[PDB]
């Protein structure tokens, strides 16, 4: 939820697609 | 016995503060490794469970990064300062309590 | 700490190459002259690890 | 559980120093036409790893040459040129090396401060 | 009189400690403490 | 002699800490001498041998250097700080043990 | 082994050849 | 022995001071054309050695570097040779500008070492 | 009177400690402590 | 002498020699800029051994590096000398204090 | 003889002549 809080699961990995698939 | 019970809570608080300090140091030292997730522990729940290894959980990311790292320097520094000050306070309380227990014997 | 030495060596060799270029430019009217080329060569040092 | 802080901070300091050395080497050899053997210079960079025996300090695994294709310029009057008269030059990003040096220096300072604070707390612990 | 126990064929060890390290530049190491027991004859 | 041995364990620990501190100071002072080899000792095994004439080992280099100097700076500085802290810890432990032994005779 | 550890025998000499023979 | 730290760090301080003085002298004489008797100024360097196992650092001697003199053409000068090439000091500038900084950093580091050792020695002086 | 026990063929060791290090620049080391037992004859 | 002074004469003489040596060190610190000055020091061991038999001679200190003005008082070497001299003075002070405290405690 | 040691002989004065006579 609010950034900086505690979560039990990792966030999904980040990606920066140059062009949409 | 009674002597150990009088100091168990303060000693466990000190130990948990030390462990959280180590976690903060590790996840501030890994600030550049991509794919590394920030780590920390829920201090209140950990202390209550231990007074009744160590459970740790990931931190909610603040801003996205392409490499994958999810550690925020200012947040880590504030948490580090808070934990250091609370550890110092716990040490002072334990020292005062032990000094009083020693003084009662004269 | 030793990372300062590679940078200072690079600066010194750049100064030497500048001197060579200046020498080439100085005699721009001497008959039958051949210019002096210049280049930088990498010289890695092979230690034990990393 | 408080003497591992020195190990973690020292590992971080060593890794940052290695990264700074690699960046300095790239900046110095940005325009190296050839090496000793004859092959053109290729940019190098470190590969970090998590030094967990569970999390701990950072650790440099090895040094790898960048997979980006090296540049090539036209120079037929050079014995290094191939059949097409192209001589290979290293692919170094000067801005990349600059910002790498900046980030490495800042992380170095942060680790120094962490180590100083932890040393102070350890010193004051003995006054129990 | 004491019977010789130098030869390892009939020594009489009471204790022992044999440490052996080895790294590979073939560095080595070999420590060995030994406590013996000895025969004895006494005539008057 | 029982007192001798009981304090001897910590006394030898302190002595080896002092020796290691001296070696660290030496390789700090000679940090810019070309053709120098970093030297150090293994505290745990050395203490075991002394309890049951000191040998020193060459520190593993981390980066090459043309002038033949292998003594790093950051790793040995962290080692210096750690050794100083552990020397102080041993000193205060020995002092506490001695004071506890003394105050019984009052 | 790992950098910063301890080992029995010293490091080999370091050389910077300008050109390999 | 914890007393030997004093005469180890004093040796380090003396060696670094000598190195800094040599660098300053070379920088001052970077452009001097002659000596008291027509001998051109030559860049000088110090030789470090271990006192001896290992110990402090001592300056073995001071030696003039054996490099060709960057000779220049001034035919209308008494010091000129048969071809009119006078000899000038073979002193660079980056070398000394980095030597001064390195010597200062080492001096400060040894000062810190001496401070810490003196503090812990004084602390040990009141055992129990 | 004491019988000689210099020759290792019939020494009478009570203890011993034989450390051997070796690195490879073939540095070496060999420490050896020995405690003996000796014959004895006494006439009056 | 007496049985009491016999034990503590060595420590008293060590303290006095330390005080004189520190005074000489402070003097050559204060005269660091006077040209033509020569650093002076005391051979502590030889002087102590000579005194513990029954003023103090001065030995010139070898110059570190030459200077034009003729002043020959170094700075780093003498500063290390001053620091270590003060440290050993405090060591002797606490040793003598411990001896006197033991002597007093025996008589209680 | 060795720098930093103690010798009872005072050092001779240091001079820096501009030109050798």
């Amino acid at each position: 939820g609010v950034p900086g809080a505690l979560s039990n699961q990792p966030a999904p990995p980040n990606e920066a697609p140059i062009a949409t698939p | 016995d009674r002597l150990d019970a009088a100091l168990r809570f303060q000693q466990e608080a000190l130990n948990l503060r030390a462990q959280r300090q180590e976690i903060l140091a590790a996840n501030i030292a890994n600030a550049d490794t991509p794919g590394y997730q920030a780590r920390d522990i829920d201090f209140a729940s950990e202390l209550k469970k231990v007074m009744v290894a160590v459970d740790l959980l990931y931190r909610v990311p603040d801003q996205p990064s392409l490499d994958g790292n999810t550690v925020d320097m200012d947040r880590e520094r504030t948490q580090f300062a808070d934990n250091s000050l609370k550890y110092q306070m716990g040490l002072t309380v334990l020292g005062s309590q032990l000094k009083g227990m020693m003084n009662v014997l004269q | 700490d030793h990372a300062i030495y590679t940078a200072m060596g690079a600066a010194s060799q750049t100064l030497n190459q500048q001197a060579v270029t200046a020498s080439n430019l100085a005699n721009a009217s001497t008959p039958g002259f051949r210019a002096q080329l210049n280049a930088l060569r990498a010289v890695p040092v092979d230690g034990l690890s990393l | 559980a408080l003497l591992n802080i020195f190990d973690i901070a020292g590992s971080a300091l060593a890794a940052q120093s290695k990264r700074l050395n690699v960046a300095a080497s790239n900046l110095a050899n940005a325009d190296s036409v050839t090496g000793p053997d004859g092959q053109p210079y290729r940019a190098k960079q470190v590969v970090f790893q998590v030094d967990a025996a569970a999390t701990g300090g950072v650790k440099v695994a090895s040094v790898i040459e960048s997979q980006a294709p090296e540049k090539l310029v036209y120079e037929p009057g050079n014995p290094l040129a191939d059949a097409n008269g192209y001589v290979k030059m290293p692919n170094v990003d000067v801005v990349g090396e600059m910002v790498n040096t900046m980030s490495a220096s800042r992380s170095y300072q942060a680790n120094i401060e962490v180590l100083n604070t932890v040393k102070s707390m350890m010193l004051k612990t003995l006054t129990l | 009189h004491y019977s010789p126990n130098g030869d390892a064929s009939k020594a009489t060890l009471r204790s022992r400690q044999l440490n052996i390290s080895e790294q590979v530049p073939r560095s080595t190491q070999r420590n060995e403490t030994s406590n013996y027991e000895v025969d004895r004859t006494i005539r008057h």
